[PDB]
RNA sequence: GUGGAAAGUGGCCCGAAACCCUUC
C-alpha cells in the first residue's frame, strides 16, 4: 500500500541531540551546520593546539564568526567540512532534525502514534457509552464496571478516575488506553494493560523514505505565551516536500485470532461487519474526525494563539479542503513564523 | 547386568521382569523379597533347606514371616519392635532395627526414581545423601568400660536405625526449627531410606525433599549428641536414569572431600573453585544455614515461586553465576564486586546483595575467601527450585 | 520411513535490510568478539516459519488434498481449550504459547509447513530439512566500519499515550538502513518429487517476509529486508562424493514477482 | 547530601593523575566515592553515554583492530569539553567533575600507550559507570 | 584417602618415616552423558559411559625395569604406536631413582598374579575382553602391595582365541622394611 | 596386518558457532575451556555418510557387494532387528547401521569405516576421531577474558497471544580454530584409496550442514582447514628420525582437497605404498 | 596379543507484543 504524503505546514521531528554553535556558521542567512570531528582532525595537523586549543571548548557558546574567520585565518576552506546548509527564516543552540546517515525521515512510529491518537478519538467517540463499556469491564473483573454503572459513560468515569487520589504516572497513564485496547486482570488497578491483546499489532507502519535535504531548514518559533527569552530554533522540513510512506492493515492477524483480541476499539470494529474489511476505513475516517475536531478546537483558538494573523486563516481555509487525510505530528503557542508545525497530508 | 556378582556360569536364570535378560539367583530372589518388603514383618533364621527359604546366609537360611505365617527355625529376627506378639514359644526373639522408610506407590510398594522424583518442586533431578558422624572412632577410645561402650554405641545406633523414620515422617519439630525449606513438609514425603545404620546413612529421593532431610538430620542430631558430635553429609543430585553405582561413586567422594576439607561440613552442590587451596568445596553448618537465613528469604518465596520483586525478571539470578565465573577464574581481579553492582543497579534491586557489591576486607585479612563465592550455593538450590 | 538426501540447492541471501532493522538480546545481539550487528539465523528461521503457517491456515481451505495430511486439522486456534492437541491446526504447548506440530512422523511427512521445519514431540520428531544460517554482516560494511562511518545508530522512542505527555522514553539501538548481512539458506532436498513443490511452497514464505518485517517492532518500521539473491545454486551428490568443481547455477537478475524462474528450476535438474 | 571529602577524592585522582602504573583497588576505592560524588550531583546516564560508546569502539579497536588509538583518542578527549560546553544551569554546574578526571587521565595517556596501558584506563572507565545507579 | 604420593613422600612412606600424602590429584572422574541420535529421527537413549578427564600439564607414567636392549625393541617402539577418542598419546622417554632400601620384604608396583604367597594385599578382580571372547576374572593384587617370598607369579595362558592370550602380573620388587607381620 | 594411521591435523573454524550440549551448557572438562568431542565429530560424520549411501544404495551395488541386501528404509515400521530395510540396531529408541557380521562389514562403505558390533562381530572401526581442543591462539585469547562462550537466547513466538518464553543456549563463540585432527588405520590397502575419499565425502557434508546441536537455525557452518596429511606407514614405529610424507598445507579448500589436488597428493602416498 | 567392539546430548521453537522525542 504505496501512499504519499505532501508536507502542509512547517514540520518537526527531532532527537535532542542538538547543534551546536561549535557546528553553526551563519552567514548571508544561510547555515552551514559543519563536521567538527573533520575539522579538528585537521586542524591539529598544518594547525596548532598547544595541548589545549581544540579541546578548549569550556569556553563560552555562541561566536561563530572569530571560531572560523581566525582559525581559517585564509588557512581552511569556508564549508568544505559542512555536511549540509539550511534556510534561515527568522546565533544560538538549533534543535536537530532526525536523521539517517545524514538524511532527514519521518520514522513511522510517530505516524503510527498519530493515527492511533485518532483511533483512540473515534473509538471513546462512537462507543463510549455504559450500554458497551459496562458489558466488557463487567467480563473483566467488574468491580470497576460497577463503578462505570452510576455514569451513562466512561469518559466521566475517566474524569472521575483522574480525579481521584493517589494519583501516580504508571498506573494512572494508560487506565484508559487499557479500557480501549485490552485488559488483564492484574491485582494492580483490578485491570493492567497487557499490551498484545491491542489489535494495533494487525496495522503496519513503515517509516517513510529519505527526505530530500534541500527542503531541510531553520526555523523560528514564537511561544507568545510569557515573556521568558524563546530565540529557540528547529531543524525542520519546508511544506512541499513531497516524500513516499507504506503503510498498510493485517486482515490475516484479526481474520485468525479474533477470539483473544478484546477492547473497546475491538468491540467498536465488531460492529461494522468483519474486522478485516472495516478496519482500514475506521483508521482513515478516525484520521479524518479527529484532524477536523482539533481544528474546530482551533478555529476558536484564533485568539488563543496570541497573534490573529492572516496565515492562520489563510491555513484554516485551505485546512479542509484535501483529497486525502490530514495529520498532526505534534498556553498552546507553538508556532513556526505564525504557521502551526507538523501539519501534512496523505 | 543387575549384579555384580559377575561369576556364575550358566546357572542364572531369567525372572522377574522382561524375561529375556538372564540374571543371577541373588537377585532373583532380591526383587522377591523387595515385593514382600512393605508387608514384611520379619524373618525367621533357619536351616539353609526348609520351605520358604528365600535368601540364604554363611549358615542358615531365611524364611519371610509375612503378616500372617509363623515360621520357626529356632531364632526369628523380628524388623523395629520389641514384643514378640504372634510368634511362638520355642523359637529365640531376636529384634533387629532398621530405618525402614520408604514412599509407597498408589499400590503399596517401593517407588522407583522415577516415581519418585516427579515430585520434584522444581527441576526433575534425584537427590542422593550420603553422611557420616565425625570423629566417631576416637569417640569409643575414650570409654573405659565394656558398660561405656554398650551405651555409647546403642546409643548411636539408634538415631540412625530408629530416629530417621520420626525425623523423616515430621516429628521433632520443637527443636528443628528453621532449616532451609525448599517447600512444605509434606505428610508422606518422597524419601526413601537405602540403608542407615551403625554411623552413618544413606538416602535417595526428591531432592527438594533430600536437601531439607540433610539439615533436618543435622540439626537434630546436633540437639542429640548435645553438641559434642557432628555428622558430615555428602548431596547429590542426577537424573533419574543414572547409574547408582555412579550415584554413590559421586556422594562417596563429596562425602571425603567434605571430610578432608574441615570435617564437619555438608556438600551442597558441586561448586567451580580455583586451585589455591583457599577455596573449600564444603560448607560450614553454621555458614550454610546462615547463609539461607540471609539470602533466600529476600530473593525466595514459598513452594517454588519467586520472589514478588524478582517476578517477571527472573533471568537475574542466572547472571550473578556469569558474573560469580569471573571470580572464579581468578581470585585476585576486582571485576567481580563491580558487575555485581552493574547487574543490580538496571533492575532497581539495589538492597539484596550488600555483600557482593562492595570487596569486604574483612576476608582478605585472614586469607577467607570473598563474599561472592559462597552465595552461589544459594543461588542455584533456588534456580533449581523455579526452572520452570 | 526414510530420509534418503540427495540435493542441498543453496540461495546466498543478501539482505539488504531498508529502514532499519533491531534484533534483541541481553540492544543490538552480537555476543562473539567482532561487536557488529548480524541476524542469527533463527530469527529469520521462526520468522519465516511463523508467516508461512499463517499463510497455511487461511489456505488450507483449498490444498486440502495435496499434502493430505494438512485434512486432520482445522483453521481455528487451541486457545480456549487448553489441551496440546485439539484437531486444530495450532497445537505444542511451548511453554505458553503455541506452535504447529505434527506429532507424528507420517503425518509430518505430508505437512505443508512441517516437512519443511521440522516437527517435535513424542517418538516423531522430524528433521526440519531447511538450513538456516546465521546472517553475518558482510565484507563490504566490515571494511565500512573500520572507517569510521557507524554502524547500528541508536534511536530514541517515547510512550507518549493520550495523557498529559510526560513520556518515559526508550533507546532502542536499531542497524543502520543499509545492511547487507551476507545471508546464506540450505534445503535439503529429498525424493525429488518432493522437491518442486517445496522451495516453490518456501519462496512465497520468504515473498510474505518482503512484504512483512522481521525483527523486532516491526508494526512501526524496521523491516523492509529485500531478499536480492546471489547464487539459487545446487549442489549434488555427484560431487560431493567426487568434487570437480562444478554445480548446477541459475541466474540472480534482480528478484521473481512470482516464480519467473519457474521453468528455469528445472534447467539441468533431474534430481 | 555533598561533602568536601568527595571532591577531595576527585582531587587525588586529578592531582593524583597517574593511575597508570597503581594498583587495581587504588582504581575500585576511588571509583566508587568518584562516582558518589558523580551522583551527589545529578548525571544522568545519556549525556555520558556519548562517551562511553567512543570507549567501547576504541575497546574493540584495541581487541584486534588496529595498533593503538592515536587519532581517534582526540574526539574522545574533544567530546567531553563539547558536552561542557552543551551543559548549561543545572548540568555545567555538574558535569565538570566527570570532566575533570578524563582530561588529565588521557593527557599524558595520549602518549600512544599499549593496548595494556589503556585497559587499565578503559576499566576504571566503566568502573566509574554502575555506581551511577549505586 | 591414601591413593598416591610424591617420591620425596615415597623414599619414607616405606622405611618407617613420617610421609605427608598430597592433594594435586589430576583426576577428574566426570560422567560426560554421551550420545543421543536415531539416524532418521529423535533418540532419548542417555547412556552415560564415563570417562577420565586429566589436568593441564599432567599425564601418566609408567615404569621400566629391564635392559634398555629390550626395551628399544619391543616396548619404546610400541609406546608411539599407540597414538571415540580417548587414546590420546604422546610419548617421552625419562630416567627415574628411587632410594629402596634392603630386600626383605618389599612393594610389587604393579596389579599382581602370586605365587600363593599372600602379606597384606588389597584384592583386584580385572575382566576385559581381549579380541571378543570375556576373559575371566582372574584375581589380582591391587597397585602397591608387598609379596616378595621369592615372587615370580608367572603370566598366565587363557583360552577362547587361536593362538592364546595371556595375561601379565609378574612383579618386581622395591624395598620396604614392613614392622610386624 | 597393519600399514596405517594416516594423520589428518586441522583446525575447524566455527563460523557461528557450535553446541553441542550436555541452562544447556557446552562440554566443558577440567579448565572451563570448551571443546568438540571426537564422539560427536564422528557421529555426524557418519549420520552424514550413512544416509548418503542410503539415498546411494541401489546404484553403486558392485563395488561394496555387501552393500546389496538392504533395499532402503527404516526398520522402525517393522519392529525387528535384521530387517532388510537398511539399517536396525534399536539401541533404546533409535535405528542406526551397524553390518551385524564381520564378513560383511569387509564391504559396507559406511561400516566398513566405523566399525561393527553387537553378537559375534566386533568390527574396528578404522578411524580415530581426536577431540578438538582449543588451538594456541584462543588459549592465549582466553587468559586476558574474552569471554569464550556466548550466552544466546531465543524465544517460542506465538501467533494468537505472540507471548513468548526464554530458552536461552549459551553456544561457543562465533569464530574459533578448534585444533581438529583424525587418525586413521590403513589396513586392506586395497581400499583405501576410496576410503579417505569417502571420509573427505562425510567432511564435506559438513560445511554445508550442522554439527553440533541445535543447527539448521545458525549453530553449525563448520569449517576444516586441515593442513598436513601425514603418514606413518611401518618406519615410523620402528624409528622415526625421518622418512614420512607431509603434504601441503595453507589453503586447502576440502570441496577443492576431495579429487583437484588428491591425485597429486595421492601419488606421493603411492612411492611408500607399503 | 587393550573391562572390548559398532553409539552427533539430538529433534521443534521470530527476543517477540505494544509505545508519536513530544508536551509545557
Ligand atoms: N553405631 C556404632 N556402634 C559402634 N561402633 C561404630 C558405630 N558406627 C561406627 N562405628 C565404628 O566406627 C568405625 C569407623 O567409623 P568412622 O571411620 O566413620 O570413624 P570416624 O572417627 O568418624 O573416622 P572418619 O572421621 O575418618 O570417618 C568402625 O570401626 C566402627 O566400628
Amino acid at each position: 500500500t504505496e501512499r504519499t504524503l505532501k508536507v502542509l505546514s512547517p514540520l518537526h521531528i527531532g532527537t535532542g541531540n542538538e547543534l551546536t554553535p561549535v557546528d553553526i556558521y551563519p552567514r548571508e542567512n544561510i547555515i552551514h551546520v559543519l563536521d567538527t570531528e573533520r575539522l579538528v582532525n585537521d586542524l591539529m595537523n598544518l594547525g596548532v593546539e598547544l595541548n589545549e586549543i581544540l579541546a578548549l571548548l569550556k569556553n563560552p557558546p555562541g561566536d561563530a564568526y572569530i571560531w572560523k574567520g581566525y582559525i581559517e585565518e585564509f588557512h581552511l576552506d569556508p564549508s568544505d567540512y559542512s555536511i549540509y546548509t539550511l534556510k534561515i527564516h527568522g546565533s544560538m543552540q538549533i534543535k536537530e532534525f532526525i536523521k539517517l546517515n545524514g538524511r532527514p525521515y519521518i520514522p513511522g512510529s510517530s505516524l503510527k502514534g498519530a493515527i492511533r491518537t485518532a483511533v483512540l478519538y473515534k473509538a471513546l467517540k462512537e462507543c463510549g457509552d455504559a450500554r458497551a463499556v459496562m458489558r466488557v469491564v463487567s467480563k473483566v473483573n467488574g468491580d470497576v464496571a460497577r463503578d462505570i454503572g452510576r455514569s451513562e459513560d466512561v469518559l466521566d468515569y475517566y474524569m472521575s478516575f483522574l480525579s481521584r487520589a493517589r494519583i501516580d504516572r504508571k498506573r494512572a497513564d494508560d487506565l484508559l488506553e487499557a479500557i480501549v485496547f485490552g485488559m488483564e486482570p492484574d491485582r494492580r488497578s483490578k485491570i493492567r494493560y497487557e499490551p498484545k491483546r491491542d489489535p494495533m499489532k494487525a496495522l503496519i507502519v513503515r517509516d517513510s523514505k529519505p527526505v530530500g535535504r534541500k527542503h531541510l531548514a531553520v526555523y523560528h518559533v514564537e511561544v507568545i505565551g510569557n515573556p521568558q527569552p524563546i530565540p529557540i530554533w528547529v531543524e525542520a522540513i519546508e511544506p512541499g516536500a513531497a516524500t513516499d510512506v507504506e503503510i498498510h492493515v493485517d486482515t490475516e492477524a484479526l481474520r485468525l485470532n479474533a477470539d483473544y483480541f478484546n477492547g473497546l476499539l475491538w468491540e467498536c470494529l465488531k460492529e461494522r461487519g468483519e474486522p478485516g474489511e472495516v478496519f482500514e476505513d475506521f483508521l482513515w475516517e478516525a484520521v479524518d474526525e479527529f484532524y477536523t475536531a482539533v481544528m474546530k478546537y482551533e478555529t476558536i483558538e484564533v485568539q488563543k494563539f496570541g497573534r490573529y494573523t492572516s496565515q492562520v486563516r489563510s491555513f484554516y481555509a485551505s485546512l479542509e479542503d484535501h483529497s486525502g487525510h490530514v495529520l498532526r505530528l505534534g498556553k498552546t503557542r507553538r508556532l513556526a513564523d505564525g504557521m502551526p508545525m507538523g501539519w501534512v497530508v496523505l | 547386568p543387575v549384579c555384580g556378582r559377575e561369576l556364575p556360569e550358566g546357572k542364572l536364570e531369567p525372572s522377574a521382569s522382561d524375561p529375556e535378560t538372564k540374571v543371577c539367583p541373588t537377585c532373583n530372589r532380591l526383587v522377591s523379597l523387595g515385593g514382600n518388603l512393605p508387608k514384611l514383618l520379619g524373618f525367621g533364621r533357619t536351616a539353609k533347606n526348609d520351605a520358604g527359604v528365600l535368601v540364604e546366609g554363611p549358615f542358615s537360611g531365611f524364611v519371610p514371616y509375612l503378616q500372617g505365617g509363623r515360621p520357626v527355625g529356632e531364632q526369628i529376627l523380628v524388623k523395629n519392635t520389641l514384643n514378640p506378639g504372634e510368634i511362638p514359644e520355642s523359637a529365640q526373639f531376636v529384634p533387629y532395627f532398621v530405618a525402614d522408610y520408604f514412599k509407597k506407590d498408589p499400590k503399596g510398594g517401593v517407588a522407583t526414581f522415577e516415581e519418585l522424583s516427579m515430585a520434584s518442586t522444581g527441576t526433575r533431578r534425584l537427590g542422593v545423601m550420603k553422611g557420616d558422624v565425625d570423629r566417631l572412632g576416637e569417640f569409643f577410645s575414650s570409654m573405659d568400660s565394656p558398660s561405656k561402650l554398650a551405651t555409647a554405641s546403642r546409643f548411636m545406633d539408634y538415631f540412625f536405625k530408629g530416629y530417621i523414620g520420626a525425623i523423616i515422617e515430621g516429628k521433632f519439630g520443637y527443636i528443628i526449627g528453621d532449616v532451609p525449606s525448599l517447600r512444605d513438609w509434606p505428610e508422606e514425603p518422597d524419601i526413601v531410606v537405602v540403608y542407615a545404620g551403625g554411623d552413618d546413612f544413606f538416602i535417595v529421593g526428591a531432592w527438594d525433599q533430600i536437601f531439607e532431610l540433610a539439615f533436618r538430620v543435622r540439626r537434630a542430631f546436633n540437639a542429640y549428641t548435645g553438641g559434642k558430635l557432628t555428622l558430615s553429609v555428602g548431596l547429590g543430585y542426577f537424573d533419574e536414569r543414572t547409574p547408582i553405582y555412579r550415584m554413590a561413586d559421586v556422594v562417596s567422594e563429596r562425602l571425603d572431600t567434605a571430610k578432608d576439607e574441615g570435617r564437619n561440613r555438608v556438600f551442597v552442590v558441586g561448586r567451580s573453585r580455583p586451585l589455591d587451596g583457599k577455596h573449600k568445596l564444603s560448607y560450614e553448618w553454621n555458614h550454610y544455614e546462615e547463609l539461607w537465613r540471609t539470602y533466600a528469604p529476600r530473593i525466595y518465596a514459598g513452594n517454588g515461586r519467586l520472589k514478588g520483586k524478582l517476578e517477571s525478571k527472573k533471568g537475574l539470578l542466572w547472571k550473578l553465576l556469569e558474573i560469580r565465573e569471573l571470580y572464579v577464574r581468578d581470585p585476585n581481579d576486582v571485576r567481580w564486586a563491580y558487575l555485581t553492582a552493574y547487574l543490580l543497579g538496571r533492575h532497581g534491586l539495589s538492597d539484596l546483595f550488600p555483600e557482593l557489591v562492595g570487596i569486604d576486607t574483612k576476608a582478605v585479612e585472614r586469607k577467607e575467601p570473598q563474599p561472592v563465592y559462597w552465595v552461589d550455593g544459594v543461588l542455584k538450590i533456588v534456580l533449581m527450585a523455579v526452572r520452570r | 520411513m526414510d530420509r534418503r538426501f540427495y540435493g542441498k540447492i543453496v540461495i546466498k541471501g543478501k539482505i539488504k535490510a531498508v529502514t532499519g532493522l533491531h534484533i534483541g538480546s541481553q540492544p543490538v545481539i552480537k555476543d562473539p568478539h567482532t561487536g557488529l550487528p548480524y541476524i542469527p539465523g533463527s530469527s529469520l528461521k521462526g520468522r519465516l516459519r511463523s508467516l508461512f503457517e499463517i499463510l497455511v491456515n487461511s489456505r488450507l481451505g483449498e490444498w486440502r488434498e495435496k499434502y493430505p495430511s494438512l485434512a486432520n486439522y482445522s483453521p481455528g486456534s487451541c486457545r480456549p481449550d487448553n489441551q496440546e492437541n485439539c484437531g486444530k491446526f495450532f497445537n505444542r504447548k511451548i511453554n505458553r504459547g503455541w506452535i504447529h506440530v505434527c506429532p507424528d512422523y507420517e503425518t509430518a511427512l505430508a505437512c505443508p509447513v512441517c516437512r519443511l521445519f521440522g516437527a517435535s514431540g513424542k517418538e516423531s520428531n522430524f528433521p526440519s530439512r531447511i538450513i538456516v544460517r546465521d546472517a553475518f554482516l558482510t565484507k563490504e560494511w566490515e571494511e565500512k566500519w573500520r572507517a569510521g562511518e557507524a554502524i547500528t545508530e541508536a534511536k530514541i522512542e517515547v510512550g507518549i499515550d493520550r495523557v498529559t505527555s510526560q513520556a518515559n522514553p526508550r533507546t532502542n539501538e536499531r542497524v543502520v538502513a543499509g545492511a547487507e548481512f551476507e545471508f546464506e539458506i540450505i534445503y535439503n532436498v529429498e525424493n525429488t518429487t518432493h522437491w518442486r513443490d517445496d522451495i516453490k511452497n518456501l519462496l512465497t514464505a520468504m515473498a510474505l517476509l518482503e512484504d512483512s518485517y522481521l525483527g523486532g517492532s516491526g508494526s512501526r518500521g524496521y523491516g523492509k529486508v529485500k531478499f536480492i539473491f546471489d547464487s539459487f545454486e545446487f549442489r549434488p551428490l555427484d560431487y560431493y562424493r567426487t568434487g570437480k568443481d562444478e554445480d548446477i547455477v541459475s541466474i540472480d537478475a534482480r528478484e521473481k514477482s512470482v516464480s519467473d524462474i519457474l521453468s528455469g528450476f528445472d534447467s539441468l535438474f533431474s534430481e | 547530601q555533598w561533602e568536601a571529602i568527595q571532591p577531595y577524592f576527585d582531587n587525588v585522582v586529578r592531582e593524583a593523575k597517574n593511575f597508570l602504573e597503581w594498583s587495581p583497588n587504588k582504581r575500585l576505592a576511588n571509583a566508587v566515592t568518584v562516582a558518589a560524588y558523580l551522583t551527589s550531583q545529578g548525571l544522568k546516564t545519556n549525556q555520558v553515554r556519548k562517551i562511553l560508546d567512543m570507549a567501547r569502539t576504541t575497546e574493540l579497536k584495541v581487541k584486534r583492530g588496529e595498533g593503538d588509538i592515536k587519532d581517534d583518542l582526540v574526539k574522545m578527549r574533544y567530546l567531553l569539553a563539547y558536552t561542557v560546553g552543551k551543559a548549561t544551569g543545572q548540568s555545567k554546574y555538574s558535569l565538570d567533575a566527570f570532566h575533570r578526571i578524563l582530561d588529565p587521565m588521557l593527557e599524558v595517556l595520549m602518549g600512544s600507550p599499549k593496548k595494556e596501558n589503556f585497559e587499565k584506563f578503559y576499566d576504571f572507565l566503566q568502573a566509574v559507570v554502575a555506581y551511577h545507579k549505586f | 584417602k591414601a591413593k598416591y604420593l610424591d617420591l620425596k613422600n615415597f623414599e619414607l612412606a616405606l622405611r618407617l618415616r613420617p610421609f605427608t600424602i598430597p592433594e594435586e590429584i589430576p583426576y577428574a572422574r566426570v560422567d560426560v552423558p554421551r550420545v543421543v541420535l536415531d539416524r532418521v529421527t529423535q533418540d532419548s537413549s542417555i547412556y552415560f559411559w564415563e570417562e577420565i578427564r586429566f589436568r593441564e600439564k599432567s599425564g601418566v607414567y609408567f615404569l621400566y625395569s629391564g635392559p634398555r636392549e629390550v626395551f628399544d625393541g619391543y616396548i619404546a617402539p610400541a609406546m608411539r604406536f599407540l597414538g571415540w577418542g580417548a587414546g590420546l598419546f604422546e610419548v617421552e622417554f625419562h630416567e627415574m631413582k628411587i632410594d629402596a632400601p634392603g630386600s626383605e620384604y618389599s612393594v610389587t608396583l604393579s596389579n599382581a598374579l602370586p605365587t600363593k604367597t599372600p602379606v597384606l594385599w588389597r584384592l583386584l578382580r580385572k575382566g576385559g575382553w581381549s579380541f571378543g571372547r570375556r576373559k575371566p576374572r582372574m584375581t589380582f593384587i591391587a597397585e602397591g602391595s608387598i609379596v616378595k617370598n621369592d615372587p615370580g607369579g608367572m603370566e598366565r595362558l587363557e583360552l577362547g582365541l587361536s593362538h592364546e592370550v595371556y595375561v601379565y602380573g609378574l612383579t618386581f620388587p622395591l624395598g620396604v622394611e614392613l614392622p610386624e607381620g
